[PDB]
């Protein structure tokens, strides 16, 4: 009755409900409403055994990494503005570099709250919202914004170092296109579809190289923002295009080891010579780093919504936007244990970090793992 | 190598010698393996091949064929509400058709081609696959799945950059509101990007009255949220700073007329800056200049935005054109009435200088014609001169017919009905023909209604109403209140103004009566006719041939023929008798229509609908009772049963009505009811004074195919009828109504449907006060 | 008759008397044209006789109109500028 | 009704109900014909049909672009002398056609928006194809046409008479002798611009106009 | 169902319009001459060889 009124889509969730090292928490502690139903950078990050965690409704925390007791918490609700209220609203992960916890956010603002309290030790506004976590590094906060500025804010005291426009995305896409610093140079990737190291230093091109494609004439994903963002590990900068075409390629000249430009990769870690990627199936699959020679993949996971396949506790660890942490095993794509922590589903990946696994879903706000 | 046949296996559009010639080698041409490369792709290039595989027999060509035409059919499914022919439209634009080269490889171009218009068409999850289903011999038809999952919403726009207003106030002044704070309360929101293209001009001219001719919207970030479905933008703007209008210095051609250009354009200097009023002020010497003749003017305003103290100055640039431009106008579309018709609703002229409004007050006599569904025109210049425009006014007519009926459940029950047609000026001929009447056992009414509204050229409305009422109440005979009532009415208009028209006619009102009612309103009418007919009894007869003289006026600037959304209108019309009448009285009336737009869309207008009459005798006479004026059921007070408002008579202490029917239809008579029985509907007040306040109201749930002339309408309706003419000792323990103090109250909606049988309105309306006698039809059925 | 209300009709296709002092007689009929465009009304009949003649309809009693020919020759130039009032 | 037979079978029961007269039919068949399979041999025939059989299921504009379809399909044909024909004759059906006459109520001071159409290829099949058996009766269309084309206007030419507007008169009397100084609705609108003259104290120039009753009348 | 189709071979049922309406012409006097036909009005009268009415076949 009420029923037949609505329309549907399709996902196949949760194969393998499997607890083999059986998931509990290390704690919960929820923060509060966090990363939202904007297209969101905001992820919860570890440090110190003070968890400086944070949401989007103004909130950050210090939680503490045994129950999330709060040492210290804020917020980042300004009283005042264009929208006459402020929160923090943040297009950037949660940074902890020094006494700053730099966050860039929705309100254009870069901030860096002080650790040991979360007040605002510096805040400095970027070009609107970032398409970046904050890359605190050679003086400078790198942010590449979502009008494709890299940017660099001085990360002791807020100053706007260079604003370089780079690689905005065809059609003001979004997606993770995050300032990585590999060999000197802010290696950016680009919802353009594209990936570029840059001299920091600067904001001095190395080189521009367009991957594939990106939404504008040839229409690509909605469904999941393929971060272009480049995970350089060595020379050979391995990144995506924004319709998920992987690559492979030179840190300064751009020019291609190997491409999978058949990439429906959502999210991917180089795990050794194995690269470790989520498809657009939201299965994992290990393809060399000479190659797409896939290692291994999985079917264990399918349609899923993951987050990035992280190593915590001798597995594979996934969570999904159905909020199942998963345990892959390291190997052919087997699960070994599967968690709901969840209030939600986590959008955000689980930070394996100070021997738990750290996560913060949008409303399923931070729990935190161990098995 | 050298051809003597070339074998076809298979062409179905391309003709035997037509794919020959195709072929690079023909028959008796030489054949070379190049050239059957060559025969491959040229009858590729026939555009209708879908294989083509040339060989030969030793040199005697062998050319099979596969075929891409005729497209026999093409099939939709999953084709939700995007039509399927504009899913065939995208098709289309993949080249692709019925009855058509059907190459296999536009299948994906079909499909992708669709689903970028599925991005575009508001959704973002929303697939498609088309098939290709062979029909006979090459025939195809194409199946299209359509794997439509959901759409996309636009959630909330962050307009960054905004150092003049909040973002939300903005919102608020492109469509917001608040929602429930013990406050007004507002709705949803849905994703289309030309919603967002059309806000950021709204952000604009939010900005361009404020001030801020450097108000400039910087960029545009549309988040991606990763559903395909979460619509947030993060606009960057600018507002510069706010800016003011500090001068007009208007200059080029003002055509004679340079201070009324400057009086439109007298401005503060300082006052904050308000493009949008200047681009209406260049409109105003537009306009200007169109109504002294110039119908292309060109006005130029260019603000010099001073930055230096944050103001802006306004050089104009007028040029006019030249006066005689209306040298000659045109009419098309009087294809059913002549152009004389519609060229006399017209206010320019030819023969003169252009008053730019002359064709639109025309054009809004054509709007206040009502033979019409459109009122267009073509103003086009025809070129040789500044002196030469045609106007070459194209309109589409009426759309005829309409019905009104009435049931008495004939051929189940005695032969009863109702009937009831308009013609609507049938055929555009200037006659709008509209007839009624019924036959019952009650009655056997007879009308006629039909006139040339312009017969003689000075507007002659020549109508000429008949009647003839055989109407005798039968209970089985004559015994309750026969009245055969049959004349005439014929009546004219005349213009008096182009906005105001006068009225006259005259009425012949002869009436056939017997056994009367037997009661006080009834005889007391009947006393001042100076008769004194039998309280007790229904045993009285009348004979009135009524020698009326009727008049009239009305005013008409109110929009539209059939679904108007501003103006006013007044209407008098009234009566008198003459000598050679059976009885001496008047009934005068006016009925208004005047709209008032609070929604300057016109979806909101203040409809106005109250009824005034008041009629009494020339002087020894009394209007008659059934002159006097009554109210309820599809009245202006509505909710109702029909003739409920009113002045309530009493039945006298009565006998057998000639014939009683045994306890029924009772009148105080012998068999029930007897002993000074109330007649309890309303007889009729010689005064009234009722009202119906209505509104236009949109329909923003319907297909507006038909909402052109639909309108649902609410209402608060009110009223009273009373009878100056009333008794009060008659009356004694018995409702009185010689004061207007019998204010009813009713209220509900009024939902007009416009079928091909016209507009067809319905009630709903309950009555929360009502007076004596009032009786209550909530579920009011109208025509 | 005693009308008091009426519809009131004008006809323009005038000339000023700025359009008078602009033309001459021996000037062209483009020289004129250039100033003064075409008439709504010429001869066919005869030579260009450029008929520049406003009407209005005031009222019941008078009538209001400015009749003014512009007689060119074969040649197009100017022989007669005819002002002509009502009546 | 529309088939999906092979086309001669289509052709045979396209004929068969052409001359059944089921042009609901008829025309389902010559669809089929020309549109499932366009290499009928009397596919110029069948547009012939089509023509026919949609006037003659009163598909007058479809005639019309059955018409344009023929001129298409056949611009090299011996009957489009018939098309020149049949092109006005849907125009003359496209102009006034309402069943308004029977009472006495005029269509000709109605439009003549395709009675001039009709007037073009009634001209267009005189000068098309002067020789043709349509070219007679598209001679008796013309001659007729100019005076129905004659009342519209002449009832224009009356109006600015009734307007007042007398430069419109002359405007439209002239207007109508610049369209048809021959019919005699232009001898008759010769006297309002005779008056319209003399209204606007043009009164030599109407009597001008008057000399040119003395003759153009005669 | 009462709505029908059938109707066969002739011009349009004006045949008036096979008459060619008697046009009373217009010669204009000297020193006044008035323009000519233009516009659709152009009849190149050919009444040679050819059907009117029923005669004409259309098919």
């Amino acid at each position: 009755l009420f029923n037949s009124e609505e329309d549907v889509v399709k996902m196949s969730p949760l194969p393998t409900v499997e607890n083999q090292f059986t998931p509990t928490t290390a704690w919960s502690t929820s923060v509060g409403s966090g990363i939202g139903n904007f297209y969101s950078n905001l992820h919860p990050a570890l440090a110190d055994n003070v968890v400086y965690a944070a949401d989007r409704a103004g909130l950050v925390k210090a939680l503490n990494a045994d129950d999330g007791k709060e040492i210290w918490s804020v917020s980042l609700a300004e009283k005042d503005g264009w929208f006459s209220k402020e929160p923090a609203l943040l297009s950037g992960g949660v940074t902890v570099s020094g006494g700053h916890v730099y966050i860039g956010s929705e309100k254009a603002q870069v901030y860096a709250l002080n650790t040991s309290d979360g007040t605002v030790a510096w805040q400095t506004k970027v070009a609107g919202e970032a398409l970046s976590r904050p890359v605190v590094s050679d003086g400078l906060v790198l942010i590449h914004t979502s009008n494709g500025q890299l940017q660099a804010l001085n990360e002791a005291d807020g100053a706007v170092k260079w604003t370089v426009n780079l690689d905005m995305p065809s059609l003001s896409l979004r997606g993770e296109s995050a300032p990585t610093t590999a060999f000197g140079a802010a290696v950016v990737g680009g919802d353009n579809g594209r990936v570029s190291a840059v001299l920091m230093e600067q904001g001095q091109m190395i080189w521009q190289q367009r991957i594939s494609q990106a939404t504008g004439s040839t229409e690509i994903d909605r469904l999941s923002d393929v971060d272009t963002t480049p995970v350089v590990v060595n020379g050979v900068v391995f990144a995506l295009a924004y319709n998920g075409n992987l690559t492979a390629l030179d840190l300064r000249s751009g020019q291609i080891m190997w491409k999978r430009e058949l990439g429906s990769v959502n999210d991917f870690i180089v795990d050794g010579n194995r690269i470790y990627l989520v498809d657009q199936n939201d299965r994992v699959m290990a393809l060399t780093i000479d190659g797409g020679v896939t290692l291994w993949t999985q079917s264990d996971l399918l349609h899923r919504l993951l987050t990035s396949p992280v190593l915590y506790n001798g597995n594979l660890v996934v969570g999904d936007s159905e909020g199942y942490l998963h345990w892959i095993n390291v190997e052919d794509g087997r699960f070994v244990a599967q968690q709901k922590v969840d209030s939600s589903g986590f959008q955000t990946e689980p930070v394996a970090a100070d021997g738990k696994l750290l996560i913060q879903a949008k409303d399923g706000t931070v729990y935190s793992i161990t098995r | 190598f050298v051809v003597k046949d070339i074998h076809f296996e298979g062409l179905q559009r391309v003709a035997v010698g037509a794919a020959l010639l195709s072929m690079p080698v023909r028959t008796g041409d030489t054949v070379n393996d190049e050239d059957i490369s060559n025969t491959i792709r040229a009858l590729f290039a026939t555009g209708n091949f879908e294989d083509v595989r040339v060989l030969r027999d030793g040199d005697t060509l062998l050319v099979q064929v596969k075929e891409r035409p005729t497209i026999a059919s093409i099939t939709f499914s999953g084709n939700k509400s995007v039509k399927d022919d504009m899913l065939k439209q995208n098709l289309e634009a993949s080249g692709v058709r019925v009855g058509e080269s059907l190459d296999r490889t536009t299948i994906a171009d079909i499909e992708k081609g669709l689903e970028d218009f599925y991005y575009s068409v508001g959704k973002y999850s929303a697939s498609v696959k088309a098939v290709v289903t062979p029909l006979p011999r090459n025939r195809v038809d194409l199946k299209l799945v359509f794997q439509e999952g959901v759409s996309a919403e636009i959630q909330q726009i962050n307009i960054v950059g905004n150092h003049a207003f909040t973002t939300d106030e903005l919102i608020s002044h492109f469509q917001l509101r608040d929602e429930v704070p013990w406050w007004n309360v507002v709705g949803d929101r849905k994703y289309q990007k030309q919603k967002l293209a059309g806000d950021l001009e709204t952000l604009r001219s939010y900005y361009l009255d404020r001030g801020y001719a450097r108000f400039n919207i910087d960029s545009t970030q549309v988040s991606l949220t990763p559903d395909k479905k979460g619509i947030y933008v993060t606009v960057n703007i600018t507002e510069g700073d706010q800016y003011k209008l500090s001068g007009v210095e208007v200059s080029g051609n003002l055509a004679g007329h340079s201070a009324e250009i400057e009086q439109l354009t007298k401005i503060e200097p300082g006052e904050l800056y308000n493009g949008t009023k200047v681009t209406k002020m260049e409109d105003d010497i537009k306009k200007l200049l169109g109504r002294y003749g110039y119908a292309y003017p060109r006005v130029q305003s260019m603000p010099e935005i001073n930055d230096a103290d944050k103001t802006v100055k306004l050089r104009v640039n007028v040029d006019a054109g030249n006066r005689f431009y209306v040298r000659k106008i045109r009419f098309e579309g009087n294809d059913t009435s002549k152009d004389a018709v519609l060229r006399r609703e017209m206010r320019q002229m030819e023969g003169a200088w252009l008053g730019s409004d002359l064709v639109d007050q025309g054009k809004e006599r054509l709007n206040r014609l009502g033979f019409f569904e459109t009122v267009d025109t073509d103003t086009q210049r025809v070129p040789g001169s500044p002196d030469q425009v045609d106007v070459v006014y194209k309109v589409k007519e009426r759309n005829t017919g309409s019905f009104n009926f009435g049931i008495g459940y004939g051929t189940e029950s005695g032969v009863s009905f109702q009937a009831g047609v308009q013609q609507d000026n049938w055929l555009g001929t200037g006659y709008a023909v509209g007839i009624n009447g019924t036959k019952n056992d009650y009655q056997t009414y007879a009308e006629l209604s039909v006139t040339n509204p312009y017969f003689t050229v000075d507007g002659v409305s020549l109508g000429g109403r008949l009647f003839y009422n055989d109407f005798q109440a039968d209970d089985a005979d004559l015994s309750d209140y026969t009245n055969k009532s049959y004349g005439t009415d014929v009546t004219l208009g005349f213009p008096i103004n182009e906005y105001n028209s006068l009225r006259a006619g005259l009425g012949y009102v002869h009436n056939s009566l017997s056994n009367m009612q037997p009661q006080v309103a009834m005889w007391r009418y009947l006393y001042s006719m100076g008769e004194h007919p039998s309280t007790s009894d229904q045993d009285n007869s009348f004979k009135t041939d009524d020698f009326t003289f009727n008049y009239g006026w009305t005013y008409n600037k109110l929009d539209r023929g059939y679904f108007p959304t501003d103006g006013s209108r007044v209407n008098l019309t009234g009566k008198v008798t003459i000598p050679g009448s059976d009885n001496e009285y008047y009934k005068v009336t006016l009925d208004t229509a005047t709209y008032v737009p609070i929604d300057d869309d016109h979806k909101w207008v203040v409809l106005g609908r109250t009824r005034w009459g008041y009629g009494d005798g020339l002087g020894g006479k009394e209007m008659p009772f059934y002159e006097n004026f009554y109210a309820g059921g599809s009245s202006t007070v509505r909710g109702f049963q029909s003739n409920t408002i009113g002045p309530k008579a009493v039945y006298f202490p009565h006998q057998a009505s000639n014939y009683d029917p045994d306890y029924d239809y009772e009148c105080a008579t012998q068999d029930g009811a007897k002993d000074l029985c109330k007649s309890d509907d309303a007889v009729g007040g010689n005064a009234m004074a009722v009202a119906s306040l209505e509104f236009i109201t949109p329909t923003p749930f319907i297909s507006d195919k038909y909402a052109n002339s639909v309108r649902t309408s609410f209402f608060w309706d009110m009223g009273t009828v009373w009878d100056t003419n009333w008794d009060s000792s008659q009356y004694s323990g018995y409702p009185d109504y010689s004061d207007p103090s019998n204010i009813r109250m009713s209220a509900g909606i009024a939902l007009q449907w416009m079928s091909p049988l016209g507009p067809l309105v319905f009630s709903y309306a309950q009555p929360f006060k009502k007076y004596d006698g009032d009786k209550a039809e909530q579920f009011q059925f109208n025509i | 008759e005693r009308v008091v209300y009426r519809p009131d009709i004008n006809q323009g296709n005038y000339l000023t008397a700025n359009d008078v002092s602009k033309i001459r007689v021996g000037m062209t009929q483009q020289q004129v044209a250039y100033a003064l465009g075409t008439p709504l009304m010429s001869d066919p009949f005869g030579t260009n006789t450029w008929f520049y003649v406003f009407r209005q309809q005031p009222g019941h009693e008078g009538v209001t109109q400015q009749t003014l020919t512009l007689t060119f020759n074969s040649s197009g130039v100017l022989t007669n500028i005819d002002n002509k009032p009502a009546l | 009704e529309v088939p999906d037979n092979p086309p001669n079978e289509i052709y045979a029961t396209a004929q068969q109900k052409l001359q059944d007269g089921n042009w609901r039919q008829a025309i389902t068949q010559l669809e089929a014909l020309d549109n499932r399979y366009p290499f009928g041999p009397y596919s110029q025939q069948v547009q012939l049909d089509l023509i026919y059989a949609y006037y003659k299921n009163a598909d007058l504009p479809l005639a019309q672009a059955a018409i344009d379809r023929f001129i298409r399909l056949n611009p090299t044909h011996p009957n489009i002398d018939y098309v020149m024909y049949m092109r006005g004759l849907t125009n003359m059906a496209l102009d006034d056609s309402a069943l308004q006459g029977f009472f006495g109520v005029d269509r000709s001071d109605r439009d003549p928006q395709h009675a001039r159409a009709a007037f073009s290829d009634f001209s267009k099949l005189v000068r098309g194809y002067p020789n043709s058996q349509y070219t007679t009766d598209a001679t008796k269309r013309l001659v007729f046409l100019k005076d129905r084309l004659a009342k519209y206007e002449y009832s224009v030419a009356e109006y600015y008479t009734e307007r007042g507007a007398w430069v419109a008169v002359v405007n439209r009397v002239e207007g109508m002798l610049r369209d048809y100084p021959d019919t005699q609705a232009t001898r008759d609108a010769l006297p309002l611009m005779e008056n319209a003259y003399r209204q606007m104290q043009m009164n030599a120039q109407a009597e001008k106009v008057a000399k040119i009753i003395a003759a153009n009348s005669s | 169902c009462s709505s029908d189709s059938r109707y066969k071979r002739q011009v349009s049922g004006d045949e008036a319009y096979l008459e060619a309406a008697p046009l009373a012409e217009l010669h204009a006097p000297a020193g006044m001459i008035l323009p000519v036909t233009s516009g659709d009005y152009a009849i190149p009268v050919t009444n040679g060889s050819g059907a009117v009415g029923k005669a004409l076949d259309i098919r």
